[PDB]
């Protein structure tokens, strides 16, 4: 039983002094402020544990209370978020007509004339019109009253109070130790079996007894008053035998091994619902139940306390070949003693997940009436990739504090991490190469293309119409994929998603999905992608890669992982640090995200969203532009950006003229940034200097000495505002658009 | 209208006057770099110690003041060119509504005015705007790589 | 004095960190140094390296890789005996560092300064005082 | 090659000659301060430029000066 | 009237503005039910509307040709109350929160710690200082006659320059 | 008309910069200050922080309100 | 001057020209800067004392 629970009892004394003593947790900021670069390094280093502590126990005990603190905030958010559906929201009127009523579950006060902003959204309402995308979360859910939206909200408040006393609890009264900690098998043994494997079979069980019977009797057209409340589905087997008559017999078909009779529920049907638009709720509950299986299942592989199970340290250490020297030997030890090596592969995983919720929730909408909700469509695509991409950008962050400090090369001596860093000019000299070519031949297309058809030439050009750039593979896939349905999935009935090709499916007159065809201009955006992608790789992997050493500056990692530069000498050092390459990094990826979500806007616009009708044809939102315009820079200028900011800016007046405003105001923030981003602290010191006498003149000058930002915080100070007003700029336009038009 | 944009002419002339009597006035010497003078014109910083010293030189303040003429003749040009074409057109009143808010002068003068010019080529055809037209793209891209 | 060229070297599998062209037609700069015992250090061109106990050579393409390397060597192994050189193609051995037996931190006698300004910097000329006038600005 | 001064105000800590990453500065001997030593750019033909000296320098203002000037292999700290 | 501007009162386009005002509010109004919360905030707006359009054309405002008032700064006393009343309440605020702001930092220079005291203000002595800046144009004159707000000049760090 | 005006303004702004560069390279590089003892140019260097900081009060006067009234207005 | 007065700086590169510092010690020897003043404020570089002369140093 070496996998045992030993806690401290009562390790730190919960105190008000440390409060009063702002900056007790540094040796450099305890002693106080002399200059205003304090109150800066005071916020900056925070968090920063493994720069406070030694141990690490104390910095796994202040990780460990820090989570709870971030569920508590996260419980206290989604309590709120069904409170205002309770309380301040239109969700009965929209469970009876969700293709009439708009979600809104926000009203403001009259205060200044900002009162104009509660449109009517529909249902005897005025509010703010909410694109979340909750109120089709909780019909499938199968909340269908303010009443149990009060008692989620209510659940939400007790998780959050528990939280935020575990999280007290665990560093005040119960610290565990180091050893606790570092159970990497346990841990996993239990995310996978108990959170993730427990966590989807609970789900699929209120699916199975909620949502499916109150969706049935929803998409049959039951009036949601009229519908029984989920516990008569548990307790009367006689009325969820109705809805499904393989209740009637029971669990016997899953004990003694004759799961075909529970069909009913557990299908494979694949493609959409025609009534909602959205998956089957029959094929989520199954989808859920075999996934749970396999995590629980997956959940048994570790070894913990009793023989069986695998050693992780043996399975790494065993990997090794011919090409890689002593293999994975000592990632074991890196990823047990290291918080930011795991920090940065759960970084870049969680981006990636993210980044792949947002492709997989569009194309296979899995909740009802969210399809042909266009504005929440766009929102929740548009928010999942930038969550992706920033926890991306996070990950090679948190790769380079790695190599920084944790690094230690005795204990890495010709494993996989050795061998990268001594091919790092091999690895950053091919992919330097890669990103010219790849720039080249996809931006260079588009060059291509603005000067033929400005000179005249429309049969030189890469077009449908002229030389044509087909993508022939992702056409075959999409082929593969229609032909799936009998062929090499038998028993599912259709396509995984109708994007693929088939049907138009449409839910009150608005198309829910169709398929997405790819031509030229999507040959072209495509490889757009496959560049902006790569060089943000570039910009991060040179910076882990070089985070310790250069042929510039050889003691690189002396310096930390954060400075400014190393003199203007060797030429000139100036954001020469694995951080600094993080906030190049930032840039190409706000780049890469941004032509993604504007290559699904136009794209889901233009070929995909719109109105059915008679002879079943489709008239998109921007009539089918994209093939013909998207293929060169002038296009995407005149018929996306110009063509689409004309609600945004013609907004004013209107319930969208907080975009309207909000679009301008980004605008500014963005242009704003441009002046820490372009200047240099050197002036701002020396402009200070006057300002400081006159202040002296007027014996007014403060204790605390006024400073120019450092050149790292200038940085930071200028990304975080390009960000802020890069992004809020289209948050925007992308609202205001497709509240207008979709 | 009127006076709303003179007065942020004046905001910018005063400004771009700043950065460059600062660059002038602080030439020979700052408390940052007393001896700034041994060093010349154009030198890039004397280095991240006492605090980092980027842009400290008096050439960069001819760099930060440059950003402000652009901006300032922007402002210049961008007020008599709207108050110059609404009144060749006969509508004065749309400047006079539409200039006191910065809405108006993005929706009816930047992107009101565009069409023409970002329509000089498209899918269907070409005019002698596409000159033009290839021109307001090669400025945003030029001026993007400055970046 | 001068540098035994066949000195062994620490145990490495080689990187693309090295030195390129320029070291075998321009310089090149070597590191000696004594270790009691056989420990793997870092390069300061990439990865990881064993140094063998006793006598060890590296070659490296810049002085500052060099002292790089000696200033490691001396804070986590706190060996100290490390002797810095320069090679020129011709064959010719400049020993550079500690260049006079005493490290430069520590003083010498007949050591003689070199840039010494009898007065402080606030105290130089002005430059429109010496324009077109060959005088220096340090008084 | 980079022009690196010290002036009489050095008081002799040793500081820079302990930053510089080159080895252009050494202490020599001397009697107009109480360490009886001040720093010295015997091999200045090394020095970067990197101005690692003058933030180790602690006088008010930097004893030790660098002016970076014309450019070398050595002072560009060029590996290749 | 002044400049060519006409009385707000009287403006036909002050009077348009006021109707298409409220027309604009009126067929939101159209769409919901008497006794509606949609309805009863729709109604409290037009009421607000109204009033406010009736109380500018009152004030002695001046319309242009667009019917937006338009104020007279330069000096004249019966447009004194768009600039230089709310003027001078707005340099009585301010030199106010100066004249406080500038108590505190000379108070805190006199103290143990006196970078303490500005991150961690002394509220009691503070709010001692904020009750003081009512009288601050007596207080600051007298302070400057005093010889007590200008340092000279050879007390005050400059550039060598 | 135009084109001319836009053009003018343009070579107003560059003409303006250098002005302000050369007047800057003047005193880096050509000022004496003993040959010019107590002179306007002498007297200016002695009070460029006051002049410095009024133009930075003036520049953030005009600034704060001049773009307040916009946002006030949009 | 002597230890423990008040001296107003006159190095005009001094981050201190013209400020109130405190003499530390002055030293007997034959020193090119005898006099150590500590100070309030901190440099730009932290520092809070310097070295000076005689004739850079004025009681006030
Ligand atoms: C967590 C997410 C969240 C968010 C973003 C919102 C957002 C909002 N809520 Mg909701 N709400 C939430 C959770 C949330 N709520 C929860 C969990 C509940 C259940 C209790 C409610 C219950 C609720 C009601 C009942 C109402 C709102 C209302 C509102 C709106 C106005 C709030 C306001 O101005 O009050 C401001 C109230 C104040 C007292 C101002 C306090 C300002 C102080 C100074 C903030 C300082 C924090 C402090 C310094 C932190 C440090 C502590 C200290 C020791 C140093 C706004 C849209 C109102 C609304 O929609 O009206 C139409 C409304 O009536 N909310
Ligand atoms: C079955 C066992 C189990 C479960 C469910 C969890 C669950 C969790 N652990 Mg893990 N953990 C376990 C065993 C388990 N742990 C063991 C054995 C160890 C020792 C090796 C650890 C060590 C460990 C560390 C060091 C950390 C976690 C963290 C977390 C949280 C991850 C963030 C998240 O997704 O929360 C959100 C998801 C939720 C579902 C929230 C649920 C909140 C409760 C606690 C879940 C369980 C409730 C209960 C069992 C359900 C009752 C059902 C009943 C109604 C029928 C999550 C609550 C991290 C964290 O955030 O700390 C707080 C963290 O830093 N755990
Ligand atoms: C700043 C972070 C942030 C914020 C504010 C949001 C906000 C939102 N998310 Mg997103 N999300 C994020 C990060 C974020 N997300 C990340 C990092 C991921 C990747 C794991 C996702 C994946 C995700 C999914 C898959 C869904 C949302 C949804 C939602 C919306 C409803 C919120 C809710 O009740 O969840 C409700 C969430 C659900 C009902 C289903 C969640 C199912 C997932 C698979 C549970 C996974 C839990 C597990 C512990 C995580 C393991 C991670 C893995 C790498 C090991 C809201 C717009 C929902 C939405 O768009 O509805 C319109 C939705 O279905 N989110
Ligand atoms: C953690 C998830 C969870 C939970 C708490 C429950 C809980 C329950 N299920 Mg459900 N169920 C689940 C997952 C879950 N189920 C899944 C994943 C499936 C798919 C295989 C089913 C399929 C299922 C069926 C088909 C039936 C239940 C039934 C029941 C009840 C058990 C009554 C009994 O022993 O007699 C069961 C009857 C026998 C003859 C034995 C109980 C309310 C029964 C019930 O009461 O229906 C409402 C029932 O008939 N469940
Ligand atoms: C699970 C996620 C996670 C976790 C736990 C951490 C944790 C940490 N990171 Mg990592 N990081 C993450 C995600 C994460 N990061 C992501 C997604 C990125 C990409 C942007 C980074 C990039 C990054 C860098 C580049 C650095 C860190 C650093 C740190 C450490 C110091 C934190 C601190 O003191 O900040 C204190 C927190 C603040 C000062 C907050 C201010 C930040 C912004 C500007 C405010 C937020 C704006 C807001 C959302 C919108 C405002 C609305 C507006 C309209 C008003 C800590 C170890 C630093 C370090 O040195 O580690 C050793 C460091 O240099 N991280
Ligand atoms: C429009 C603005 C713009 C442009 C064109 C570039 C261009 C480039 N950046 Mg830069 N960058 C920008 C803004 C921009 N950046 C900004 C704002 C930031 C701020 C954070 C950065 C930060 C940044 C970093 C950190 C990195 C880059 C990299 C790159 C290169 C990508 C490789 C490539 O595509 O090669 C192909 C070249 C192009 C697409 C340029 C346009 C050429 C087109 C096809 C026309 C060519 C015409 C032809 C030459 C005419 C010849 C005749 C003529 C001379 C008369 C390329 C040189 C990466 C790099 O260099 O690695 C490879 C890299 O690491 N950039
Ligand atoms: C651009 C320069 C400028 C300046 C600085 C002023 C300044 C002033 N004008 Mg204005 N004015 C200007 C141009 C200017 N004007 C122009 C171009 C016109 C159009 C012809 C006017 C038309 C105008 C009128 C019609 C009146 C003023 C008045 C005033 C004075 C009233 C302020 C006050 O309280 O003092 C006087 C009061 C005190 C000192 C103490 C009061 C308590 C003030 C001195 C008024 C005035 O009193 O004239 C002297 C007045 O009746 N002005
Ligand atoms: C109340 C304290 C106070 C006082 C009396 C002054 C006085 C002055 N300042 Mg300001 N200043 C202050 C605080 C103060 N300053 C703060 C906190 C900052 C940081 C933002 C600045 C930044 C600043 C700049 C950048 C400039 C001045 C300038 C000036 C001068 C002209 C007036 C002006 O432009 O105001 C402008 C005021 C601001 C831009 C910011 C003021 C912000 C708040 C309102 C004041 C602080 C309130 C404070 C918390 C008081 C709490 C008291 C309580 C504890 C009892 C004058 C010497 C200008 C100058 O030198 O021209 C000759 C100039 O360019 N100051
Ligand atoms: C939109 C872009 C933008 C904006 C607003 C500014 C604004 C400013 N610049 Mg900068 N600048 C920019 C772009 C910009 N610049 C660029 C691209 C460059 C080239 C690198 C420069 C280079 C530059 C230099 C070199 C100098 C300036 C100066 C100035 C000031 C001149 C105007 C003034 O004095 O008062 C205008 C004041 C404002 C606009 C401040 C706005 C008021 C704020 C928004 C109050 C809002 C408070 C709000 C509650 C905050 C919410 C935060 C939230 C998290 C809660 C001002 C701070 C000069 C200066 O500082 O002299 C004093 C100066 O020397 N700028
Ligand atoms: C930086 C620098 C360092 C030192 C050296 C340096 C090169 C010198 C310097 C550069 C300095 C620079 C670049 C300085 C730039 C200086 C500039 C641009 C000065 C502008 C002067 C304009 C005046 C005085 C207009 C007067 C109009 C009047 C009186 C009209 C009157 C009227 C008439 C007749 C008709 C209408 C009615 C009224 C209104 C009554
Ligand atoms: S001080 Fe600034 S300009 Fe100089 S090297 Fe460092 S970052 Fe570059």
């Amino acid at each position: 039983k070496k996998v045992s629970i030993t806690v401290d009892r009562d390790p730190v004394a919960t105190s008000f002094e440390k409060w009063a003593q702002p900056g007790h947790f540094s040796r450099t900021l305890a002693k106080g402020p002399k200059t205003t670069t304090w109150i800066w390094n005071l916020h900056a280093d925070v968090h920063d544990f493994d720069s406070h502590t030694n141990s690490l126990e104390d910095i796994s005990r202040k990780i460990f209370s820090a989570h709870f603190g971030q569920l508590s905030i996260i419980f206290l958010w989604l309590s709120g978020m069904y409170f205002h559906g309770a309380r301040f929201s239109n969700y009965s009127a929209w469970l009876s007509n969700p293709t009439a009523v708009k979600p809104s579950a926000q009203v403001v006060w009259p205060i200044v004339g900002q009162e104009v902003l509660n449109g009517d959204v529909g249902g005897g309402f005025q509010g703010v019109q909410v694109t979340s995308g909750f109120f089709q979360i909780w019909r499938s859910s199968g909340i269908t009253s303010e009443v149990e939206l009060y008692w989620c909200a209510l659940a939400g408040l007790i998780m959050s109070g528990l939280m935020i006393f575990a999280g007290w609890f665990h560093y005040h009264k119960a610290a565990p130790k180091l050893e606790w900690f570092q159970n990497a098998e346990s841990m996993l043994n239990h995310h996978l079996s108990g959170l993730l494997g427990l966590g989807c079979l609970s789900w699929a069980g209120h699916q199975i007894h909620v949502s499916l019977p109150v969706n049935k009797l929803l998409d049959a057209g039951v009036a949601p008053q009229e519908i029984p409340l989920p516990h008569e589905f548990l307790v009367n087997r006689d009325l969820m035998a109705q809805l499904y008559p393989s209740f009637s017999k029971g669990l016997v078909p899953f004990f003694t091994l004759n799961w075909s009779e529970y069909s009913d529920f557990l299908t494979f049907k694949g493609g959409l619902n025609p009534v909602t638009g959205g998956l089957w709720l029959s094929d989520t509950a199954h989808h859920h139940l075999a996934l749970a299986v396999l995590f629980i299942v997956a959940g048994h592989m570790y070894r913990t306390n009793w023989g069986i199970g695998h050693s992780m340290k043996e399975i790494l250490e065993a990997h090794k070949g011919p090409f890689t020297g002593e293999g994975h030997k000592g990632l074991y030890e890196i990823l047990t003693t290291s918080w930011h090596a795991q920090l940065a592969i759960n970084l870049a995983m969680l981006g990636s997940v993210s980044i792949i919720v947002a492709h997989h929730m569009y194309a296979m909408p899995p909740y009802p009436y969210i399809a042909t909700d266009y504005p929440t469509q766009l929102s929740i695509f548009t928010h999942h990739m930038w969550i992706g991409g920033f926890c991306v950008c996070g990950g090679a962050a948190h790769a380079g504090i790695f190599m920084v400090r944790d690094y230690n090369p005795a204990q890495n001596y010709n494993n996989l991490l050795d061998r990268v860093i001594r091919h790092r000019d091999a690895i950053i000299s091919h992919l330097n190469w890669i990103c010219i070519f790849l720039g080249f031949h996809s931006f260079g297309l588009y060059i291509h293309n603005d000067t033929m058809r400005a000179l005249g030439r429309t049969q030189d050009m890469f077009s449908d119409t002229a030389i044509q750039l087909k993508p022939v593979f992702a056409q075959w896939v999409q082929s593969i994929h229609t032909l799936a349905p009998g062929n090499t999935t038998p028993n599912a009935l259709a396509t995984a998603s109708y994007a693929f090709g088939g049907d138009v499916v449409a839910v009150g007159n608005k198309v829910a999905m169709m398929p997405i065809s790819l031509g030229t201009a999507d040959f072209m955006v495509h490889h757009i992608h496959a560049f902006t992608i790569h060089v943000t790789v570039l910009i991060l992997l040179k910076g882990v890669l070089f985070s310790r050493n250069s042929r510039l500056i050889p003691d690189k990692a002396n310096l930390g992982f954060r400075f400014p530069c190393d003199g203007p000498g060797r030429g000139g050092t100036c954001q020469s640090s694995a951080w600094d390459s993080v906030f190049l990094g930032l840039f190409w990826m706000y780049n890469c995200i941004s032509v993604v979500i504007f290559h699904f806007s136009w794209k889901m616009q233009s070929d995909v969203w719109g109105t059915v009708q008679s002879d079943g044809t489709v008239t998109h939102i921007t009539g089918g532009n994209f093939a013909q315009s998207a293929i060169t820079i002038n296009g995407w200028l005149r018929d996306f950006l110009w063509a689409q900011a004309s609600q945004v800016i013609q907004s004013y007046g209107s319930a969208l003229s907080a975009y309207g405003l909000i679009f301008l105001g980004a605008h500014f923030i963005w242009a704003f940034s441009l002046m820490f981003l372009f200047s240099g602290r050197g002036y701002w010191q020396e402009l200070i200097e006057s300002i400081v006498w006159a202040h002296n003149k007027l014996n007014v000058a403060p204790a605390i000495q006024p400073r120019a930002l450092s050149i790292t915080q200038g940085r930071a100070v200028g990304l975080a505002h390009y960000l802020l007003g890069g992004i809020g700029t289209t948050w925007a336009f992308f609202l205001a658009r497709i509240i207008s038009v979709g | 209208g009127d006076f709303l944009i003179h007065h942020a002419i004046a905001l910018a002339l005063h400004t771009t006057t700043l950065i460059l009597v600062k660059g002038a006035l602080d030439a020979r010497g700052s408390k940052l770099m007393p001896d700034k003078k041994d060093f010349g014109y154009a030198f890039p910083c004397d280095g991240p110690g006492r605090g980092g010293t980027c842009d400290i030189s008096a050439w960069d303040a001819f760099y930060l003041s440059m950003f402000w003429m652009l901006n300032t003749i922007g402002w210049v040009t961008f007020y008599w060119h709207w108050k110059h074409i609404t009144i060749w057109q006969g509508n004065a009143g749309q400047f006079n509504e539409s200039s006191t808010y910065i809405m108006g002068w993005l929706r009816d003068y930047l992107w009101l005015n565009s069409s023409p010019l970002i329509n000089g080529y498209n899918p269907f055809g070409m005019n002698s705007l596409s000159v033009w037209s290839w021109m307001f793209l090669f400025g945003h891209l030029i001026w993007a790589t400055g970046f | 004095e001068t540098l035994n060229l066949q000195i062994p070297s620490p145990t490495f599998e080689g990187s693309t960190g090295g030195w390129l062209r320029a070291a075998e037609v321009e310089e090149k700069y070597a590191i000696t140094w004594t270790s009691p015992k056989e420990q793997v250090f870092e390069m300061p061109t990439g990865g990881a390296a064993i140094m063998r106990q006793g006598e060890n050579l590296l070659y490296l393409a810049r002085k500052e890789q060099c002292l790089a390397l000696a200033t490691q060597v001396k804070n986590s192994f706190k060996i100290t005996d490390y002797k810095v050189y320069r090679i020129f193609p011709s064959g010719e051995v400049q020993y550079l560092h500690p260049k006079d037996g005493v490290f430069p931190e520590k003083v010498n006698a007949g050591r003689v300064g070199v840039g010494n300004v009898s007065h402080s910097i606030g105290k130089n000329l002005n430059p429109a005082q010496i324009k077109f006038t060959s005088k220096s600005f340090n008084g | 090659s980079h022009s690196v001064k010290v002036y009489d105000t050095c008081i002799g800590c040793t500081q820079c000659v302990r930053a510089c990453p080159c080895d252009v500065l050494e202490m020599v001997s001397w009697d107009g301060c109480k360490a009886g030593q001040i720093a010295s750019a015997p091999r200045t033909e090394d020095c970067i430029g990197c101005k690692r000296c003058e933030t180790a320098c602690p006088t008010d203002f930097l004893s030790v000066r660098v002016y970076l000037g014309g450019e070398t292999t050595r002072s560009m700290g060029l590996a290749y | 009237d002044v400049a060519g501007l006409t009385p707000c009162g009287e403006s036909k386009e002050f009077a348009r503005r006021l109707d298409g005002s409220v027309k604009k509010l009126q067929t939101r109004l159209s769409k919901y039910e008497a006794g509606t919360p949609p309805a009863l905030a729709l109604q409290k707006q037009i009421d607000k509307t109204k009033n406010r359009f009736d109380r500018y054309g009152k004030a002695g405002l001046l319309c242009g040709t667009d019917g937006l008032p338009h104020l007279i700064t330069d000096g004249r006393w019966t447009h004194s109350g768009e600039f230089v009343i709310p003027g001078l309440l707005f340099l009585y605020v301010a030199g106010w929160i100066g004249w406080v702001g500038r108590s505190y930092v000379l108070f805190a220079r006199t103290a143990d710690k006196p970078t303490e005291k500005e991150i961690i203000i002394d509220v009691p002595v503070a709010l001692s200082f904020v009750s003081t800046g009512f009288i601050w144009p007596f207080s600051a004159f007298k302070e400057f006659t005093s010889g007590n707000l200008i340092v000279p000049a050879d007390e005050i760090t400059v550039s060598p320059r | 008309q135009s084109a001319l005006y836009t053009h003018h303004q343009y070579i107003a702004g560059f003409l303006m910069v250098g002005a302000f560069a050369h007047g800057a390279i003047f005193f880096v590089r050509d000022y004496d200050p003993e040959q010019n003892k107590n002179n306007v140019l002498a007297r200016i260097l002695d009070h460029k922080e006051a002049i410095i900081s009024h133009l930075s009060w003036v520049s953030l006067f005009l600034g704060f309100h001049t773009l307040g009234i916009y946002v006030h207005n949009d | 001057v002597k230890r423990g007065s008040k001296v107003r700086i006159l190095r005009k590169e001094s981050y201190w020209y013209q400020d109130i510092g405190t003499v530390a010690t002055i030293d007997t020897s034959g020193i090119r800067y005898p006099v150590v003043v500590r100070f309030e404020k901190v440099s730009y570089s932290g520092v809070n004392t310097n070295n000076f002369s005689l004739d850079e140093v004025v009681e006030v």
